[PDB]
């Protein structure tokens, strides 16, 4: 699963193509900015506030 | 230097002149849409092996391809994709041209972001018409786009004084991009969202932007010349694999491509042509706390600082990057090791050292800070790379006065030599056969048959059979029967008869052949019968008919040649049927078969005929029988021997059978048999010291190959360990040729040194108490890639030249003349210092020259002296002390240099040797002994002006007379006794030649035997 | 004329503007191979000279020469590009020699040696040396001047019987002129110095005739005026090349 | 017929103990050789990483 070269694209079927789709089109994270640290402060850890 | 993978030494460089840019106008934006054949945005990348288009790099007007690949519906092949794009861009061009007329064309700037996002919306069918009134710019590029909300949020968005665009797809992947190792890498730029750019006016807004928002992956800057205003680049956490031992996320590939572009651009700088950016690098700004110490991001940040300061890589960068080379570079940089460079990355500012050649610190406004504290010890210039030279090239060593102990060199090369390998053997002896003949003369001498020598008893032994079989395997011929029979058949016709005047035999002979084989796909006959019938030999006349007999005939009759058989007589008969297949370990039967064969061979010839019969084992009973019976009944006789395989066989040729006369043996036949047996003895002694045919080597044999393999990272001064190893090789093999080959093996640069040890070099090694050290200056310079080859034991496949074969003839006589424990003095070096390997080990030497020597001085086991004084002068032999002088191939050059005669040169030499203390001496003189033949191609003398005219060297020398030179010794000393050593037919001299791994010849040895007859060496001894 | 009055290269030679003016001309020059054009131009003029001792000529066909400093660096398969036409006689102003042996750091068929320190070889009737010494010679003139005499001492000894050599001097300096006046100038029969002009620099070629023939030679006002014109032709084109704009 | 009908194997691959249908080899030698050369480098990088 980590290196998809091990799955043979000569014995042609699906498990190479599906493992390619998992690497290509699985969604990526983001960030949205909550909070009002002027009054409330900020209670989160391990991230910036 | 090195960080983890080595870069190039002191010469660091950088571009100097930066060109300035111009704004992107509508006059250019119209021209970019109707893509002409000369100017078009896309340019194709291609595979290096298959030479097929696999990827497309995109430029200025379309760089907004942020959506997925299935949204666009692009074709698979490049030729269809290009026509697709050219067809669609004009449909967009008329839509631009309707709203904005072309009468506004002069100096109207367009918004670059709107220009990219418009074609990105039109190629993806996503609401382009809002962006079209925002195409013409006003008051800046960004602030026209901050407040609006017209375009779709995937293209760009605003966070308040910060514009965020989504840069996408610098490269574009075609249909036949199959992630091959020769494919060009794409650096995660064929993907939808690999980075996000953040545009603003000043950096103080973006620095407050990245206080609230996260900088987890890492943020990147340009700091030299931003594309559309100053901005930051934030990488995502998607991953390009592209390199099967590695996984590289986007924020590392985005840094790595920009590092490699600057490493490439630091080499191409020639200090006259301008570039578009003084540096290409990125220099990570905020996320350096979140990235790991000594991880890939940190190491690429170190390399990105090095590229900005202007360092250069050791191995060269290809013009187009390959996916295998990129993986090798990443695996080379993720190795272990410490940062040798005093540079270190910092978040606050990217620093530039004091003597860095980059002038960008004064060019840009800020970001770059000329730090004065840290200083690097390098001087500025570009590197010098060059071609490959795919054959291994010969190297010669030079020495230095320092030294180590001799037990260090072998112990050092014990871990460096890859001795257990199988070299290709080659061939000892090449070409045709050498004809050694002797003819019966009337007035030489009578000698009885009981005093002739026979073969030794140590002939059927295992080592002797091994020495015969090794030479028979290493001999390279065509057909043995062809080469033997033509050599005997040519010499059998130059003989003239004594009874009449003309000749024994003519054309039209009606001969019989005994012992045909036709055994190796020669269709019916031995291979000489058809050219001898057609007259293709050109030294023979054609006969009338040939009839065959023997056990292995194909067209003749099969009989037993011992017992008589029904046939007729013949005018000539050739018999070469062997008798010694049964003749092993029982000599009597093999001797007994020969007389029974000869009694049948004589009777089938009787009227005035002649026969040729092959004797393999010449024994005393055979000589006695032919002296008793065969010798009276013939007119004349001769015995010759073509030499093509090391054995003791001969050929017996008799002339004028059944003519009753009286003949005896002679001292010519006696000396011929002595030389014939001793030439077997010498080569049989030589062939046992050689290794076997398909051996693997281990360094245990006396002669053989030996190689090393030591790495050489970049322009590194080699250590004492590698120097001791190379000097140990140069002490283990001496005065031989050394071939080297520098090549990247297993992802690492390594060089080999190939040479061939010898018993002469083993003798040389014993003469030194300490081994010298070579200088590394000949090997530290090399920056090329010499492709290697498989090692062979015998390198020279063309063979030795006659001037080398004659040099062996001189050197063997010198080495046989010098005994153990004697002072000598060399009179002239020659081409090399061979003399140090010729004399025995305990003998102290000295050598005179006209040039400074190159042999190492000091740390020897016995005294030596290397000095040059132009030895024709006087007043210097009284200071020196020796016992025998050796002039070899130098007196003719000394005579030709001063343009004096050979008589005056030899007179001056003997006049200066009158002051010597030596008693015995031998020196090379150049005077003809025999009647002059002036052999073609190699030695064309003049009778009048008395020159030699060697055409292979353009040299000529005066010859003198033996009678003119004989009176000089009598005038010099009363008790001198000259002797002229004859050239010995035995080839005794080849011990120096074959054991030092030299495939000799067939013709050049005969030419050297002819050439020594014009330059014989002489030997004088007083009292 | 004595050797102390001959001009040398100016001090304003290693400067940035001078290096820029050299590099611009080297980029704008359109040639084939620089080694080809230099070596044919020196090799044609090296054969029209006739000897004063006899009447005919210094050297003939069949010379058995040695070549110093081969490159074969730009897909010339094994050799510098003059050796094959000079062996085949395609130049038509030359006679063909007998054999050519190569030496230098970048050989492909000859031996790789260090030409300063002596090395095992034989003598030759002619030897052509054009190995540059000024790659290390930037901002430190003494080492580049010092390498030339050590190279010439090895170049003379490999020639000795009645021979001749051609040696390339890139930086003509006062120590070089004094050394060749002291040592090289008496031991030769005749000499000449030529310069093919294909790239704007200060390099010259030194050609000596009849080595190890003890005679008495001096410099001359012809060599003086030749060096004045040789340096001033660098000065004019170096002044011109700085007013021109860059390449791209 | 002078046609390739069998292949003798040497030192690095001599462990082909399973059945022939498990491997999925091609029928012709020219395709089989390219198949094997393509798969052995994919194994080579897996050895080379560790």
């Amino acid at each position: 699963f980590m290196n998809i070269q091990l799955i043979s694209p000569i014995d042609a079927p699906i498990l190479r193509q599906w493992a390619e789709i998992i690497h290509r089109y699985w969604p990526n994270p983001s960030q949205i900015r909550y909070g009002t640290p002027n009054v409330f402060g900020s209670a989160n850890l391990f991230t910036p506030p | 230097a090195n960080v983890w993978g080595v870069r190039l030494a002191d010469s660091l460089s950088s571009p100097t002149i930066e060109t300035r840019t111009r704004h992107y106008t509508l006059h250019d934006f119209y021209s970019d849409l109707d893509a002409s054949v000369g100017k078009e945005p896309w340019r194709p990348l291609r595979n290096q092996r298959t030479n097929e288009i696999v990827a497309v790099q995109l430029f200025r007007p379309l760089q907004g391809l942020v959506f997925d690949t299935q949204l666009y519906g692009f074709p698979g092949t490049f030729s269809q994709w290009e026509q697709f794009m050219k067809e669609k861009l004009r449909v967009l061009k008329y839509e631009v041209l309707r709203i904005y007329p072309i009468s506004t064309y002069n100096h109207d700037r367009v918004n670059v972001f709107v220009a990219n996002a418009l074609v990105g919306a039109f190629l993806s069918n996503q609401a382009f018409y809002d962006l079209l009134p925002l195409l013409i710019v006003n008051d800046t590029m960004i602030s026209d786009l901050l407040g609006t909300g017209a375009a779709l949020s995937q293209f760009f968005q605003s966070h308040g004084e910060v514009l965020e665009v989504a840069a996408g797809r610098k490269y574009l992947q075609m249909n036949n991009y199959s992630n091959d190792d020769d494919d060009p890498p794409l650096f995660a730029k064929d993907l939808s969202d690999y980075a996000k750019a953040f545009y603003s006016d000043t950096y103080e807004v973006l620095d407050r932007f990245f206080w609230t928002h996260d900088s987890s992956a890492g943020v990147l800057v340009h700091y030299d010349k931003p594309t559309n205003g100053n901005h930051y680049i934030l990488g995502t956490l998607t991953q390009m694999v592209s390199a099967p031992p590695h996984i590289i996320n986007a924020t590392d590939a985005l840094l790595l491509e920009s590092c490699l572009e600057q490493f490439a651009a630091n080499v191409r700088a020639r200090s006259a042509q301008p570039v578009t950016r003084l540096d290409q690098c990125y220099h990570l700004r905020w996320g350096a706390q979140y990235v790991g110490e000594d991880s890939l991001t940190y190491r690429l940040g170190v390399l990105s600082l090095l590229a900005t300061n202007g360092y250069q890589l050791a191995r060269p960068i290809p013009k187009q990057l390959t996916n295998r080379w990129l993986s090798s570079f990443v695996s080379q940089v993720v190795s272990d090791g410490i940062n040798e460079t005093p540079l270190w990355p910092q978040e606050r500012y990217v620093q530039i050292a004091y003597d860095s050649p980059s002038v960008v610190d004064g060019a840009t406004q800020y970001g770059y800070v000329r730090r004065n504290q840290l200083r690097l010890g390098m001087r500025i210039s570009a590197l010098q790379s060059l071609s490959d030279t795919p054959a291994p090239v010969q190297w010669l060593p030079q020495y230095t006065i320092d030294q180590v102990a001799v037990d260090e060199g072998d112990a050092m090369v014990s871990q460096l030599t890859q001795l257990p390998l199988r070299p290709d053997y080659g061939s000892i002896w090449i070409g045709e056969a050498l004809s050694y003949y002797v003819d019966y003369n009337r007035s030489h001498r009578v000698v009885l048959s009981s005093e002739l020598p026979q073969l030794p008893d140590t002939y059927f032994d295992g080592d002797e059979q091994y020495g015969r079989s090794l030479f028979s395997l290493a001999r390279k011929v065509g057909d043995r029967s062809l080469v033997k029979d033509t050599a005997v058949l040519k010499h059998a016709y130059q003989a003239i008869d004594p009874n009449t005047g003309k000749e024994y035999l003519r054309a039209g002979q009606s001969v019989a052949y005994f012992g045909a084989s036709a055994g190796h796909s020669g269709a019916d006959q031995p291979l000489v019968i058809e050219p001898w019938m057609q007259g293709k030999i050109s030294g023979v006349p054609p006969p009338s008919s040939v009839r065959q007999f023997g056990y292995d005939v194909a067209k003749g009759a099969i009989v037993d040649l011992a017992r008589p058989f029904p046939s007729g007589d013949y005018q000539f008969v050739y018999s070469d049927v062997d008798q010694v297949v049964d003749g092993h370990d029982d000599l009597s039967i093999s001797s007994g078969l020969v007389e029974s064969l000869l009694d049948s061979c004589v009777h089938a010839t009787a009227p005035g005929g002649s026969f040729v019969m092959k004797i393999n084992f010449p024994t005393r009973t055979v000589w006695h029988y032919i002296e008793q019976k065969i010798l009276p009944n013939v007119t004349s006789y001769m015995l010759i021997k073509p030499f093509v395989t090391n054995n003791v066989e001969v050929f017996f040729v008799a002339f004028g059978v059944h003519q009753q006369s009286a003949l005896t043996w002679t001292s010519g036949v006696y000396f011929f048999l002595v030389d014939h047996f001793y030439r077997y003895e010498t080569l049989s002694a030589i062939s046992r010291q050689l290794p076997s045919f398909g051996y693997v080597d281990d360094g245990s044999s006396v002669t053989g190959i030996e190689i090393i393999s030591i790495e050489n990272p970049g322009f590194s001064n080699m250590t004492q360990a590698a120097r001791v190893g190379i000097s140990g090789l140069c002490a283990n093999v001496g005065n031989a040729r050394k071939s080297i080959a520098i090549y990247e093996s297993h992802g690492a640069r390594v060089l080999t040194i190939t040479s061939r040890r010898s018993p002469a070099s083993a003798r040389r090694k014993a003469r030194l108490r300490y081994l010298p050290l070579i200088d590394p200056r000949s090997l530290e310079v090399q920056a090329r890639t010499i492709l290697p080859s498989n090692p062979v034991l015998f390198d020279n496949i063309n063979g030795a030249s006659p001037h080398v074969c004659l040099t062996m003839m001189y050197n063997f006589e010198v080495s046989s003349a010098v005994y153990d424990g004697d002072v000598v003095l060399d009179l002239g070096t020659g081409p090399e210092a061979k003399i140090l390997e010729l004399i025995p080990s305990t003998s102290p030497v000295t050598c005179v020259d006209i040039r400074p020597t190159a042999q190492p001085n000091g740390c020897w086991n016995v005294r030596t002296t290397f000095l040059e004084l132009d030895y024709l002068s006087d007043g210097w032999i009284t200071g020196v002390r020796g016992d025998i002088v050796t002039c070899m191939l130098s007196l003719g050059a000394a005579a030709a240099g001063k343009s004096m005669t050979f008589d005056a040169a030899f007179q001056q030499l003997v006049r200066v040797l009158t002051r010597s203390t030596a008693n015995v001496l031998l020196i090379q003189v150049n005077c003809p002994t025999d009647v002059i033949r002036t052999i073609k191609g190699y030695l064309e003398i003049d009778q009048t002006n008395k020159r030699y005219k060697f055409p292979k060297f353009g040299r000529d020398e005066p010859y003198s007379d033996m009678d003119s030179l004989e009176r000089i010794c009598r005038a010099a000393w009363p008790n001198c006794s000259i002797t002229w050593v004859p050239l010995s037919y035995d080839l005794r001299w080849t011990k120096l030649a074959l054991l030092e791994s030299t495939t000799l010849s067939s013709a050049s040895v005969r030419i050297a035997e002819l050439m020594y007859k014009y330059m014989p060496i002489m030997r004088i001894d007083i009292h």
